[PDB]
RNA sequence: GAGCGUGCGGUUU
RNA sequence: GGGCCACGGAAACCGCGCGCGGUGAUCAAUGAGCCGCGUUCGCUCCCGUGGCCCACAA
């Protein structure tokens, strides 16, 4: 059931007295709709048929967007969770692409095998696997190792095996089913695949179909009803829910957006358990995504110290004029 | 039952619908399948449209009732798409069916049309 | 497409009735979409009626 | 340019 | 100098697949075969050019 991105995180307080000025910045649900889109992500339920790239080309043209990027590419026949980051939020996909995924798969066995055996053998595939990317591949076809975090068999009906699988980014599911078939001797192929999760993007109420997406867009554009399309688009902050965070004081925000590295005296709060080199999200006290960065200290060091660079600022999402240049 | 099903249809009326398609097939002209049925309505050649109650996903046929009301063409439902397929003379299910020429079933069609009028 | 899921439970299954909740299951994959979207207008009229809008 | 992400593979320049 | 942001680091045709329009099938009507037309996302490094800042939070 568990991906690495599921870990419990304790929020620790550095400066209890830090307050945020309501005149500064735009917390997610306070963004006018147009700004909301500018900094938005769609939790798309990809239909079977088109490629992932086509689906985004349609989204851009129908929603009148200059740019949008999707996370891990789903195959033409595969449905399910496809995060689509829009416009100024496009670069957050980088927090997603490397995160863990979950699939529901239907495997067809080429020969009869007792149900007990199937479960036995599939259980043995949890852990590391070695694979080479297939011919139909966007990536170098060289040997590599990847984690299967879990396999759960849901149902067996004769030669059909329905299962959930949690995997590291870049794990090829056809290949995995082929090797399960060989371990069983009888052989197997994949007949159906659906992505049920990518990092923080799951099958919940935020998951939206193309139909609902374009329909809600038209309810907004042509009927003047903002509500539905508003819920169709998630704040870019969602794409960062699985990441360790550090929350910063109002007086550090503009500096960080100008490419200042984050020093310890700018920190108001942080998650427990941050290690050096870890990817972190830098947040305002209003829970706005400021920037992505790399930890230079551990959680306890940031907490214990009064000076020094806490986080190397590498990707800045928040515009420079949302907070005043307080330095 | 599905949100595209606008009104309740009694079993007797539903059976009359499946019989009307049976007759209109060999003695008149029907169109079978959602694309063919939809074209018929846009072309204004449909006399009656028959929609299966068990279409999943809904979106396959969901657009028909509003498009029918737009073109002023009567529509009615039947419980089963497999059964509606059989009636259409195909060995596969059919989500919707149009009657273009009623044939030996003109009066049955006109009867169906006037009781769904009260249900509308 | 053989994969189904219960609209209530959320459970993935091959069966017509959920082995967990007991509800009638639906096909797991979303409907196919055309960029041309010929009946969007009429589908939207149905959806507007559904949504109380 | 070198890589990544379940999808792309050609032919000119 | 450095950090950050932006822009650029190929175009035009072709195929498979998928769609639309047309026609509509000896168990694919939730669309066979055929015709015509459509149809492919970004990110990370790095390098180049330009912009904003140099900010231990005061
Ligand atoms: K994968």
């Amino acid at each position: 059931r568990i991906l690495p991105a599921d870990i419990k995180r304790e929020v620790l307080i550095k400066d209890e007295n830090a307050e945020t000025n309501p005149d500064w910045g735009f917390p997610p649900e306070k963004r006018p709709i147009e700004m909301h889109i500018q900094f938005g992500v769609i939790n798309l339920d990809k239909p079977p048929g088109p490629t992932s790239h086509e689906v985004v080309a349609w989204i851009k043209k129908i929603l009148n967007l200059e740019k949008a990027g999707h996370g891990g590419t789903l195959d033409p026949k595969v449905s399910g969770v496809l995060p689509v980051a829009l416009e100024k939020a496009t670069r957050v996909v980088q927090a997603l692409l490397p995160a863990g995924k979950e699939y529901v798969a239907l495997m067809h066995l080429h020969g009869d095998v007792p149900e007990d055996k199937i479960i036995q053998v599939m259980k043995e595939f949890e852990g590391e696997i070695i694979q080479r990317p297939p011919l139909r591949s966007a990536v170098k076809r060289r040997l590599r190792t990847r984690k299967v975090y879990y396999i759960e068999v849901l149902e067996i009906e004769g030669r059909d095996v329905l299962f959930r699988v949690g995997v590291e980014a870049g794990t090829y599911i056809r290949s995995l089913i082929h090797h399960i078939g060989l371990a069983l001797g009888v052989g197997a192929h994949m007949s159906e695949l659906r992505r049920t999760r990518s990092g923080p993007f799951k099958e919940d109420e935020t998951l939206i179909t193309l139909h609902d997406l374009v329909d809600y867009y038209y309810f907004w554009k042509e009927d003047g009803i903002e509500e539905y399309f508003r819920k169709a688009i998630q704040p870019m902050e969602k794409a960062v829910e699985h990441l360790p965070k550090v929350w910063i004081k109002d007086s550090a925000v503009a500096a960080v957006t100008h490419g200042a590295d984050l020093a310890v005296p700018g920190i108001a709060k942080l998650h427990a358990g941050i290690k050096r080199g870890d990817l972190v999200a830098i947040m305002t006290l209003k829970d706005e995504l400021v920037a992505l960065g790399k930890a230079m200290m551990t959680s306890q060091e940031m907490l214990e110290k009064t000076k020094g660079i806490a986080v190397d600022v590498e990707k800045v999402f928040m515009p420079r004029d949302w907070y005043p240049k307080l330095w | 039952k599905p949100s595209y099903v606008k009104f309740e249809v009694p079993k007797e009326l539903a059976e009359k619908a499946l019989q009307a398609v049976e007759i209109a097939r060999d003695t008149g002209k029907i169109r079978k399948g959602t694309n063919e049925t939809t074209k018929a309505v846009e072309r204004g050649q449909a006399k009656l449209v028959i929609i299966a109650e068990d279409v999943d996903p809904e979106e396959i046929v969901a657009h028909l009732p509003p498009l029918c009301e737009e073109k002023e063409i009567p529509y009615i439902y039947v419980p089963s798409k497999k059964e509606l397929g059989a009636a259409a003379g195909i060995e596969v299910a059919a989500a919707s069916v149009a009657i273009i020429e009623p044939g030996k079933a003109r009066d049955l069609v006109e009867e169906i049309a006037m009781k769904v009028k009260e249900l509308m | 497409f053989r994969i189904r899921k219960c609209p209530k439970c959320g459970r993935y299954t091959l069966k017509e009735v959920c082995p967990v909740c007991g509800e009638k299951t639906k096909v797991a994959h979303p409907p196919r979409f055309s960029p041309e979207d010929p009946y969007g207008e009429y589908r939207r009229r149905w959806k507007r009626e559904v949504l109380g809008i």
